[PDB]
């Protein structure tokens, strides 16, 4: 009350010093008061500090200290939202100083990132204006800050941002990607993998604003801290038309995977088998480029010793490479002498009924080439279906066939009495 | 074949605290 009274007080220096206070308490490693400095109720009395005709300093720790409020629970939040702080933070970006708007800025990064109504307010007060108007700074942790809470407004996929607006970050992200800093490089590329989950529209925006080639660049990135938002970010793109991956194979992006695939992170290679995936379910020359890179023998490797959750993702590159067989058999011929029947079966007794669909959908293209090649040249057995009987695998597309999902038995069935009557 | 989305979300720290 001491200070509170200094803070209610008509008193020039005496307001700025019991600013400096609450600022501080609030800036403490360990739990900050903050539910003790609302009870005071010293929170409109702050908000008052940051107009127009305050001191440059009492503007600076006013808004500091608004700022550490804001990053608290929902409703700690709420309490700086309601005292019509939000539309103060903006104009701040406007009017104050360098040291003032790194305050601003930083505000509004936790009061995007607190909910999806938040975030449509925030925009609403048309604030992404300013905000970008913000990088023509050269400081960088005011770059970093305003990168963050833009960051913010990308994000949150459920009620999706306003595209017409958000979409207007494009060209500054654009520029971002090329900073030297990494932890601006890590908000540049998390803002760009919320931007890139969207449609064919949005991944296309993201292509012409020429972001790919800079983004492939960061998948080797030294810290894992910018590989992970980059990798989901490409991962997206992928995700669009062969027109569109296609772009992202140019910049380079299959020996990046390779990479990516001996990653001492287990969700890296996760992902990267993931974006994979979405490449083999492309053309024939896509898969062929895959091929290339060398990308089979350590996906063949990850099919048999990692995570379920990685070898499932495996499962489906390795499946959707075999699909393509059909217009260009050496591609399964490939798959198959680098051992990919093998580890395919010793998949079929997992969990998932979905995975051991998609397994099963390989193994039926491996046994089909099996049967052409066959009858095309003067055989008298089907190669691959011994190689399957003598990896234990014909024992088990037999267990499918008492599997209650429908899809899977009826598979499995035309598998045993096509190929292993 | 058949193009997947992402089924796991990711993100980064939705708050910060300035000191």
């Amino acid at each position: 009350p001491q200070m509170t009274q200094q803070l209610n007080s008509d008193d020039m220096q005496e307001q700025l010093s019991a600013t400096v206070k609450f600022r501080q308490i609030l800036s403490r490693e360990h739990r900050p008061p903050i539910d003790v400095v609302i009870q005071a109720g010293v929170v409109p009395r702050l908000v008052e500090f940051m107009r127009e005709n305050q001191p440059e300093m009492l503007q600076l720790e006013a808004a500091w200290a608004l700022t550490n409020i804001a990053s608290g629970t929902s409703a700690q939040t709420k309490v700086v939202v309601d005292a019509d702080a939000v539309p103060l933070f903006i104009q701040l970006l406007y009017t104050g100083s360098v040291e003032v708007k790194e305050q601003a800025i930083w505000a509004l990064g936790n009061v995007a990132g607190d909910s999806t109504d938040y975030r449509d307010y925030v925009l609403q007060c048309n604030a992404m204006e300013p905000i970008l108007g913000l990088f023509n700074s050269n400081k960088p942790s005011l770059i970093r800050t305003a990168t963050w809470t833009l960051s913010n407004l990308c994000r949150g996929k459920k009620p999706q941002p306003d595209w017409s607006v958000v979409s207007q970050a494009l060209p500054t992200l654009a520029k971002l990607i090329y900073s030297m800093d990494t932890e601006t490089l890590v908000d540049a590329c998390w803002a760009i993998s919320y931007l890139s989950d969207g449609p064919q529209e949005a991944i296309q925006a993201v292509i012409d604003v020429r972001i790919p080639k800079r983004l492939v660049e960061l998948l080797s990135h030294e810290s894992t801290l910018v590989q992970t938002p980059a990798l989901r970010a490409v991962g997206n793109i992928v995700t669009g038309n062969d027109l569109q991956t296609q772009v992202v194979i140019n910049a380079g992006v299959l020996p990046a995977l390779r990479l990516l695939l001996s990653s001492p992170k287990e969700n890296i290679k996760k992902e990267a088998c993931w974006t994979i995936s979405n490449i083999t379910a492309g053309n024939t020359e896509q898969i062929q480029a895959v091929i290339d890179a060398n990308l089979i023998p350590p996906l063949v490797k990850l099919l048999e010793v990692a995570e379920d959750k990685t070898k499932k993702e495996a499962c489906w590159a390795i499946s959707n490479a075999s699909s393509g067989g059909l217009q260009r058999p050496d591609i399964i011929r490939y798959l198959v002498s680098q051992g990919c029947i093998k580890p395919l079966c010793d998949l079929l007794e997992i969990a998932d009924n979905r995975i051991i669909e998609v397994t099963l959908d390989a193994l039926e293209n491996i046994l089909k080439m099996g049967e052409a090649d066959k009858e095309a040249r003067g055989l008298n057995i089907n190669e691959n279906a011994d190689f399957i009987e003598k990896a234990g695998g014909m024992e088990k597309i037999f267990n499918c066939q008492q599997n209650e999902n429908d899809k899977i038995y009826e598979k499995a069935y035309k598998i045993i009495e096509t190929y292993f009557g | 074949a058949v193009k997947r989305p992402a089924a796991t979300k990711k993100a980064g720290q939705a708050k910060k605290k300035k000191l």
